[PDB]
């Protein structure tokens, strides 16, 4: 009985609801995305994410979503990668931001 | 940040930060 996708590895803090969810892409709202190095990552996008922080600075080097920006975002608790944040790179593209969450990461499995 | 996780694309200046964040990933 909850609306919460929480981090799978301590469990202890909700990251996202299901109500945050959209589709960026005509993928629908989670499509398996690979990344430079072969890694294939279930990434759902959502409006609003909490409870995350940020490493790095914000990149657009092989970005899933043209036009973003992504940066590591993982959990405040345990530190585990979670997904990345998305900021628009021009202000004309609508979300200016959003999340994208990997799926192996959140509990429940989605 | 010469150090880079293959697996999110994290980025360190420092080794110690890059093993601390591979073992999370496991
Ligand atoms: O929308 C998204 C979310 C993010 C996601 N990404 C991007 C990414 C990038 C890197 C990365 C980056 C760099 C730096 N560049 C290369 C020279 C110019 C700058 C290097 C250099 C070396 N390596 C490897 C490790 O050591 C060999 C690098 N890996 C590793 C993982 C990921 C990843 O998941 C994605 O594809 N798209
Ligand atoms: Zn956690
Ligand atoms: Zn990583």
């Amino acid at each position: 009985p909850s609306t919460s996708l929480s981090c799978k590895q301590c469990q202890e803090t909700e990251i996202t609801t299901k109500n945050e969810i959209f589709s960026l892409s005509l993928s629908g709202p989670m499509a398996a995305y690979v990344n430079p190095h072969g890694y294939v990552h279930e990434t759902l996008t959502v409006y609003k994410a909490s409870n995350l922080n940020l490493i790095g600075r914000p990149s657009t080097e092989h970005s899933w979503f043209p036009g973003y920006a992504w940066t590591v975002a993982q959990c405040k608790i345990c530190a585990s990668h979670i997904g990345w944040k998305f900021t628009a790179t021009k202000k004309d593209m609508s979300p200016q931001k959003f999340w994208g969450l990997t799926r192996s990461a959140l509990l429940p499995t989605i | 940040r010469p150090f880079h996780c293959n697996q999110c694309g994290a980025s360190f200046t420092q080794k110690g930060n890059l093993l601390r964040h591979i073992k999370l990933h496991s």
